[PDB]
């Protein structure tokens, strides 16, 4: 008999605990489409080409609408796209928002706006001459611009500040702190849902409205307690917009780590065991530390967290049989990735690099992340096979487009965590569609059988339906 | 400079009157001077798997027909640490090989105390 | 010839069976070939029954030497191939399986050409009667009074 | 021949069953050993019946040895299959399973070829009757008549 | 002939089988060659049985040869099909599958052919018996005093 | 006293599943945890003669009948630079074996090794 | 967690042009880059026990038929002071294979000229 | 006929009035997985290993955010994190809560606060 | 148990090993179920447990 093994998602085990966890695909992505017998296909992530280069490592990145174009901080300097336009001071990643005469930095707890005329300020209470209100304007943490006013988080404090009106870079002239206050703490991160101004602390989210109030001195902003969320958010940078809500990774506040997305009221979990496992093996700071951002391309809905030693992408247009994860690594050793910062723009998604003070544009007829090839792993769940003495592995793949006749190496474990002799198939051919990659003979599955299917190339990778012949 | 050599990996073990492979062969790794035969002084052992990690398995490795290293009739990388004594025992039992300590079987000696006494 | 051990033997008959070969991913473990050895062993000096069976030329291994693997069968070129597909045959149901159609029809065929040649050497026809005279037309025997013949 | 014991004997008939082998990860239970060795010491017993059915040297164990297992059966090397092959057969049913053909037909041939030799041997031709002469060719030298020397 | 070594020999049994075949899309395994070429040699081999068997004119690789594939099997033009679609029958249980009826039926007729010759060339009458007078008709003979054939 | 201890140098190839040498294969050498017979990832060998000429040869090594590696028909040593993923090959073309990281220094040229490192 | 792959770390001597043990084999050391045949050309050689006992033996190593160096009958491990030529001969006494030197430098006087230069 | 039999709850009978009972596991948690042919597995709950040495029985415990911090109320003593931060009195539960400027115990009828300061 | 209260002989079975993945936790010959049957299934330990597939043949 025939039988289909799936390949978005293996089984194994933990050799340090013997715990059952899944098996990720490494640069693949399950794409799911009714290709034949199949309903579904793995698709190797679009590799990466030098675009431009810059002064460092990039530290963020925002499609600036007003100017409609994508301004970048890399090194010690800020882009708008391929011309630096300012100077960023620090190391670590800034805050970035935007609005109609400025883009605004948060960074070193200073607000700093580069206006679209050149002229560089940055956020400060009123001179004590004028008789506007005075603040306790401490270091900034998170920005964010709405309605034409830039609001900022105070550092640990529950407060944030809006700006003025007319002039955005001194805060409201009489009203321009708030304060979540049903929460003894947390201000840790900032954004705009719709409208709202959404406050994400430790084990609350919180939601602020305008009241239309033209007194002055009265409260321009009102909490809306009927849409707050009791959950926190484990850094400043572990929250984005996903689909049409903030998908963040929770705080230890509330317990577990995992990666929430805001319904109403409630936030529905989208990790499962082992990507919770992942998370919690690392510390506090090294949660605080990763990175979210969204990406979109070919109707793939992803959402890619970037941790010290992972790199997890979420796909929400494939998870219809539970949340589909994959993992994204750079090198042949499990290295972390190096692409950051995604944005598209014109008709290319342009990314940032961690570790280099370049910058790459993500084609996607080659699999090679600078010219340097990559790994692609496609692990098959593990199942009770006893005496079933399998034949003919085969695997269809589309083939063609090539430099070289690149091979792939096949393995199968036994005991889910040791995998065994590695054959290698000719997986792709230079200019030939038609190859029928297949595995005559496979041995006697004595208990238990798991397939590995890695494959390394610099071209695009597309495999669907492995089968065998058990008898 | 060149200074590593292509030798042969998945070492083959061999009995000692005839030329033949240990089928079925037992191995032992201990301490230093000791019987590896004894659990007490038995070391840990690891595979070394493609993708890097060392998983430790059981004491008594299996030789197949071939003279080399199974795990499940599969050839691995095995791995220790540098300081073991090995103990190979045939399928009957038999005492086939015994080493006190691999390092002192290298085919020099000099630079163990030529690197331990000079400075650096 | 490329089988010149009994594990060799017993690597074809796994091969034939379909349970482990060169190609496979999933290899059997060294106890289960001791095993089938063990089996060949066992059948072969069944076959040969003290020297009064099925010759083949087919050498027994020591407990001295300790591998049985290793050995040379000492078998002819012609009786290799019948002599792994009837322990295929054998080892069989260790596996849960069952030798298939084929196997099964080669390995009667390579039993009975073994069994062949010994079958015409021992076509043998027993000497005269000891009542049995020599006849007059045996001048010399008649001569010499060997007028019957011996016998046994 | 490696295999030398009765547990040995147990042990390659469990492994036709395919119940307690290393090709099933499966190992022997402590209490699967002595229900077989008591089988096996049944099954040898019925076939020797007191030394006038079939003989194979089978060593039977006494009351004084504590450990039946272990002890050398004593058969020699072409009977050790067809005792191991019998003793799945036998032992099959305690498991509730059933020996397959190529077990069953194995079992069959060496219980045959076990008795073979021995049917040989029995295959003896009775002296000549009480009333039988001997003739004048052999009376006539020593006046013999009625008596035929039982030489062989 | 285009077939013309060992190794067209296997890729015309693999074809026959569907195994590898152009009219699939797979190509020849290099793993599966060096199997199927040992298959052959064994089935020569237990064909050819030392000279008193099917004479072919297969020639038999050395172990100074380093491949076995890629010498002339040096069988005439009237043998291949019969060889190779023994052979693929033989190689067939290795990838669990089946000959098909025709397959099997052409291997019997191929067979068949090939011993048809040497059938005929060995339907040979025996010689006269020793006891048999030559005939007082042959005058020559019997002038020569050969009142008897010589037999043997 | 105990200063060089006599062994055979010469590494011999085997098959994986017999005690056979592999007649007349291949080896292939190229960056770790890859495919060797790629040319892109082949890495430079040098055959090290007795004076230490390290002479540069092409990539696929010819193995002896006996196993072991020869060059115009001499038995040689084959050094490389650095770590290093093996692929073997039978005579027929079929895959003996990988291994995807294996490194053995040069146990060789320690008076050298030891002028480099030891200050005056 | 491991930094070393084990090894069998005893010599085995096979032939050079084929895959058999040099049975019933002649060991020769000698001085570098000589004949190790003759007798002058000749250097001690001991042999190393288990504890690290050294008994100087005769020169002409017997190679049993498992391609391994017995003394009693016995396997041991064979030891000398400076670096040697060695040259293996088969039984029959043809030459199967010769080392000018095996270490490409003497560790005898080596260890005085490092003594007298190198730092301590 | 192969069998799967069900272990994440068996059934026996209380023989005090021979009533149907649920046999809970015991250190067990059903984990719903598809593994093989199963669909879920038992895992035993984690052990716990010792970390540090308390004054006495734990009474209480709360996850403080103001001060990214825990407070764990053991024996006589109040903890902040490791370190004694203060002195708490009785031998019951207490109720714990934090704020913005202080970390409050409510026991013996007392709401007693003890600021960070 | 045959009745849901009375447990009766109790068989040791060794369920783990160490640095052994793969172990195949069986026992052969179970009794003959006059009505009713039931499992208790203790570990007693220092190592996690994990346990799954719970089979048996009943013929």
């Amino acid at each position: 008999p025939i039988q289909q093994l799936p390949m978005m998602k293996g089984m194994g085990k933990d050799f340090k605990n013997a715990d059952y966890i899944d098996y990720l695909p490494v640069n693949m992505l399950a794409t799911p489409k009714e290709i034949l017998n199949s309903s579904g296909y793995l698709r190797s992530f679009p590799g990466i080409t030098k675009r431009y280069d810059m002064n460092g490592v990039s530290r963020g990145v925002e499609y600036n609408t007003a100017q409609n174009a994508v301004y970048r901080v890399c090194g010690g300097k800020l882009y708008k796209g391929e011309s630096e336009v300012g100077d960023v001071a620090g190391s670590g990643r800034v805050s970035m928002a935007h609005g109609r005469t400025s883009q605004a930095v948060g960074v070193n707890g200073q607000l700093v706006e580069y206006r679209y005329d050149g002229t560089v300020k940055t956020v400060s209470n009123w001179p004590a001459d004028s008789g506007f209100t005075q603040y306790e304007l401490g270091s900034v943490r998170d920005i964010t611009r709405l309605r034409g006013r830039y609001a900022w988080s105070k550092d640990g404090t529950d407060s944030w500040f809006i700006t003025d009106l007319e002039d955005e870079s001194h805060p409201d002239r009489y009203s321009a702190q708030y304060r979540a206050e049903s929460q003894p703490d947390g201000i840790i991160g900032i954004g705009t849902w719709r409208d709202f101004i959404v406050c994400f602390g430790s084990s609350t989210i919180e939601y602020f409205s305008l009241t239309g109030a033209t007194t002055a001195g009265a409260a321009l902003y009102v909490a809306q307690p009927s849409l707050m969320v009791q959950k926190g958010i484990a850094g400043t940078y572990c929250k984005t917009p996903f689909a049409d809500s903030y998908a963040f990774i929770s705080h230890p506040a509330t317990g577990a780590p995992s990666v929430y997305i805001i319904g109403s009221g409630q936030a529905s979990p989208i990790a499962t065991a082992s990507i919770e496992k992942i998370i919690r093996s690392y510390t506090a700071e090294e949660m605080a530390t990763g990175v979210m951002e969204t990406l979109r391309f070919d109707s793939h809905e992803l959402l890619i967290i970037h941790l010290p030693r992972h790199v997890l992408v979420y796909d929400a247009s494939s998870s219809q049989n539970g949340p589909q994860w994959c993992v994204l690594k750079t090198g042949l050793y499990d290295d972390v990735y190096r692409g950051v910062d995604f944005m598209y723009e014109g008709n290319q998604i342009t990314c940032g690099d961690k570790s280099e003070a370049v910058v790459g544009q993500l084609q996607f007829d080659i699999s090679s992340q600078y010219d340097k090839q990559q790994e692609h792993l496609l692990f098959t769940p593990l199942f009770k096979a006893d005496n079933a003495r399998c034949f003919d592995l085969e695997v269809e793949s589309s083939t063609g487009v090539a430099q070289y006749a690149d091979r792939l190496f096949l393995s199968a474990t036994t005991d889910g965590i040791n995998y065994g002799r590695e054959q290698m198939i000719e997986q792709n051919e230079p200019f030939v569609y038609d190859k029928r990659v297949l595995w005559k003979r496979v041995g006697r599955i004595r208990r238990l059988i798991g397939f590995k299917l890695r494959v390394i190339t610099k071209s695009p990778v597309t495999l669907s339906g492995c089968q065998i012949r058990l008898e | 400079t060149a200074n590593v050599v292509v030798s042969n990996p998945r070492p083959i073990f061999t009995e000692s009157r005839s030329f033949k492979a240990v089928a079925n062969g037992k191995i032992y790794i201990g301490q230093i001077d000791t019987d590896p035969v004894n659990p007490a002084n038995q070391i840990p052992v690891y595979i070394e798997n493609e993708d890097g990690s060392h998983v430790q398995i059981t004491q008594p490795l299996i030789i197949n027909a071939a003279g080399k290293i199974v795990y499940n009739g599969q050839l691995v990388k095995i791995v220790t640490v540098q300081g073991h004594s090995m103990a190979i025992y045939d399928a009957n039992g038999s005492q086939v090989d015994y080493i006190a300590n691999v390092l002192k079987y290298d085919p020099d000696q000099y630079s163990i105390e030529a690197d331990k006494k000079f400075k650096y | 010839m490329q089988i010149k051990t009994k594990g060799d033997l017993v690597r074809a008959a796994l091969r034939k069976l379909g349970v482990a070969s060169d190609a496979t991913l999933t290899d059997v473990e060294p106890q289960s070939m001791q095993d089938a050895v063990d089996d060949l062993e066992a059948m072969m000096a069944e076959w040969y029954q003290d020297g009064k069976g099925i010759i083949t030329g087919y050498v027994f291994s020591d407990d001295e030497n300790p591998p049985a693997e290793g050995d040379d069968h000492g078998l002819r070129s012609s009786a290799v191939s019948a002599v792994f597909h009837n322990l295929a045959c054998r080892i069989a149901p260790d596996y849960a399986l069952e030798a298939t159609a084929k196997i099964i029809a080669t390995a009667k065929y390579g039993k009975e050409l073994l069994y062949k040649q010994t079958a015409i050497s021992r076509a043998k026809r027993a000497p005269y009667p000891s009542r049995m005279p020599t006849g007059s037309g045996n001048s010399f025997a008649n001569l010499n009074e060997w007028h019957y013949f011996p016998g046994e």
